[PDB]
């Protein structure tokens, strides 16, 4: 009945800034299981970045972005917040959430671009 | 009454079938000649080379402009009366699923007509039975092995959506399948992914994993997962060029040239003997003959030699087959179980143990049961 | 001169042979369908079931009381003139062994007569060539595959005594072989043991290991190691019952009954197509076509298409074959190399690389060479 | 040219005695390689007992007769001597030599029998 995923926080910024990404959800019974965050480069590839899930104290990261990006889930507002710091210039790619309610639901709404 | 010569002409064309089967069953269990890894070598050959060149020889010789259209209706009336009653069962009862609908359909209205049915009925009612038994082989390889192929895809395309979209199954528009997938089964991990659009439209993409919908949507996902299962099946390339040559040849009276006709007749003559030799190897790879139990093996010979023929005895008074055509229509339904309905149940795992019993146990009683129907119709 | 129809009747019965071979060569190297472990499944079937039932059908139909005894002498004169000159080489020269005598004998006087020779010559000189080409198949499967079987045992029964009895080889009376051994080769460890008697008599027992003699002695050890290689070979049970039925049937005019004749004709018709399909798999299991080198592959086609036929051109003036029988005798010697002389050289390791070349390279030039002999004899 | 193997030493004796078996050879070029001694029971079987060969300082023995029977080769007289002590009552079997000149040559001549 018109299920909705809302993304916010992105934009254009220079190198060395800070952004606060978001992924708001509404209209699900459970909506916890295993959520992700990943990039989508203009060179056709896609690297999985961060994940928070039902454990909460376990985050699966990559090697290049290891220990530098902050992930946080709000179970009350049904929103996962993504804080990113020391933004490298290779961030022209689109960065969005991959919520999972048993099957993977996704959106596309950001314009993350770092000069 | 009958003669003793008619009993002899049956044994002339049924004894060379069992000789080609006992030598296959003996040379594995008794003398241990073939390794069971090497046993897959012959079963690979018969499925690809012998049979699709054998079915091409019967279809491209059968006249399409003189098919007995009255006999062809009273066999398309068995497969509709049985198909109408089973869908009345799976949608009104309290325990009727679709996993029992197809299995109770392959046991009743799909005999073994090509390999075993043609030489038996040719040795019982002259040579015009040898033309009628080809006219059913054409319809099985072009309709009734295709309508059954949709019923396994619809069995699969319902599970993958109902398992993983239980809450918002009603607002999906298009479904996109990557070309890696050949069978949405659960054999492969099948990471399912769903795009979200603005106004409730919801694109769904089915992928490969590393490390109810509208009826205008299910009738697109199925037709993609049938076109990928039909251009790989070699028998679909046999019956396509068989009908196309037969519509050309029997109008302008063109006879097929001897350079091509003898090029196919060197493999097609190696098709009927090897098929009974490949089937004889199959009845020794199993651990037991009766696998699922003695309470369901007799159920196989209850929906095949009784409910099979006796529904054509009432589907032949309606169309108007009397005399000699009535006896040939009843006997061709009491033939043992075909092998192509097993091949489907082995891939999709829809009861492989029942159809593995009905083929092997069906062959061992196929002779002393149809001979009872030859006597009781001759009086 | 000739007609264009005679060129057509050759291609009617030679094109279906190469179609059954290209599909075997293609489906391994190009499309990769058969696993090479499963490739041994078909080669196990053709050696045991297809061929010994195919040779039984030709021998038990051939009339023995009307064999062309003049044609049967001018092919037993090729295989004696060649056999007399090679033993003059291995006992007078300075480098003549026996390991080169047999290999220079199988390349010259043993063509492929059963599978390929019969349909070619039937399509060149009417139907009486189809009876003459059976009358050579009988003599190969009963004499010239047996005299050659003694020459590999005498090659083996000389090495085992001359290696391990170099000093007192002249005073041995009896030789006893345990029934474990099937081939005194060196494949098995073969602990040799010698009893000592009082007056120079010396019994020798050949065993299995765990963890010159008088000519009245060598002609007992050989006849034990041939009787054990002859009651296991399935083709020796084909030609034995083939001759026995043919001596009965063509005197009291008994025709073979249709229950038995159709019992064999379901496997024998699956024999000629499968043999060319099994041979086509063999020309892709090898790493290279030309294996031992380009200086000996042309030596194979030098002792097979030249020294083979041109010694029957002088062995036919002597017996007195002119006219039409002269042309059929020359052409049946230029046929490509048989497969049974390879089978021996693979077990006993007497040059397996040369005969593996001459079979495969012999098939690829068999057609445009015998067609040259059809033209040059027609002028 | 009438090659000859000569065995001597055996006979009938009670339990606990001592015997000196022999195996004399004549008429060979080399006659060293790997010689043996073995039993032949009336229960159809045959157990290999002792061996002296080209090494000389290596004797292959069994388990039941281990370290109790004396083997000695005389390279001059072409004779191998076998001294046996503490003769068990299960010695009714025939005990003879198995000389090897590239192939195994053997005799049969003893009457070893212990009551
Ligand atoms: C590996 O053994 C097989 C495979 C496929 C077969 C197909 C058929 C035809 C198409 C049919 O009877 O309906 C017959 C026998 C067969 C044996
Ligand atoms: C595994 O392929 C074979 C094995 C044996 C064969 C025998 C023959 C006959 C006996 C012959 O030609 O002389 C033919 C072809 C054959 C192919």
């Amino acid at each position: 009945s018109q299920v909705q995923l809302v993304e916010s926080g992105g934009g254009l910024v220079q190198a060395g800034g800070s952004l606060r990404l978001s992924c708001a959800a509404s209209g699900f019974p459970v909506d916890i299981t295993w959520m992700e965050w990943y990039r989508q480069a203009p060179g056709k590839e896609r690297e999985w970045v961060a994940a928070i899930y039902s454990s909460g104290q376990s985050t699966w990261y990559a090697d290049s972005v290891k220990g530098r990006f902050t992930i946080s889930r709000d179970n009350a507002k049904n929103t996962v917040y993504l804080q990113m710091n020391s933004l490298k210039p290779e961030d022209t790619a689109v960065y969005y959430c991959r919520v999972k309610v048993g099957a993977w639901y996704k959106g596309q709404g950001t314009q993350v671009t770092v000069s | 009454m009958i003669t003793a010569a008619d009993f002899y002409h049956v044994m002339t064309a049924m004894v060379p079938l069992y000789v080609a089967m006992i030598l296959a069953y003996g040379s594995v269990k008794w003398w241990k000649i073939f390794t069971p890894d090497q046993c897959s070598g012959i079963n690979r050959f018969v499925a690809l080379f012998a049979v699709p060149l054998l079915s091409f020889h019967f279809i491209a010789a059968n006249n399409p402009y003189a098919m007995n259209l009255r006999f062809l209706a009273a066999d398309s009336l068995q497969k509709v009366i049985v198909l109408s009653l089973l869908f009345l069962w799976c949608k009104l009862s309290r325990n009727g699923s679709l996993d029992w609908t197809i299995t109770l359909f392959s046991l009743s209205t799909l005999p073994n007509t090509l390999v075993m049915g043609i030489p038996l009925l040719k040795g019982m009612y002259g040579n015009f039975s040898g033309d009628l038994m080809v006219q059913i082989v054409v319809l099985q390889c072009i309709i009734w092995y295709t309508l059954m192929l949709f019923l396994f895809e619809y069995r699969g395309a319902k599970l993958l959506i109902s398992e993983q979209f239980p809450d918002t199954a009603g607002s999906i528009v298009s479904i996109h399948v990557d070309s890696d997938i050949m069978s949405l089964d659960g054999r492969q991990p099948l990471e399912t992914e769903a795009e979200i659009k603005e106004d409730g439209k919801l694109h769904v993409t089915v992928r490969r994993s590393n490390a109810m919908p509208p009826t205008s949507v299910m009738t697109r996902l199925i037709l993609i997962m049938v076109w990928r299962k039909l251009i790989r099946n070699p028998n679909s390339y046999s019956s396509l060029f068989g009908i196309t040559w037969s519509l050309i040849s029997f109008k302008w009276n063109i006879e097929m040239p001897a350079l091509i006709a003898k090029s196919i007749s060197i493999l097609s003559d190696a098709g009927l003997g090897m098929a009974m030799f490949s089937l004889g190897l199959f009845m020794a790879l199993n651990p037991r003959i009766i696998a699922c139990g003695n309470r369901r093996a007799a159920f196989a010979a209850a929906m095949r030699f009784v409910v099979g023929p006796a529904v054509m005895l009432v589907a032949s008074y309606a169309v108007g087959l009397r005399g000699v055509l009535l006896h040939v229509a009843i006997i061709q339904a009491a033939l043992p179980q075909g092998i192509v309905p097993f091949v489907f149940a082995k891939e999709y795992n829809v009861h492989p143990d029942i159809l593995s019993t009905a083929v092997i146990f069906g062959m061992l009683i196929a002779l002393p049961i149809t001979l009872l129907y030859y006597i009781l119709l001759g009086l």
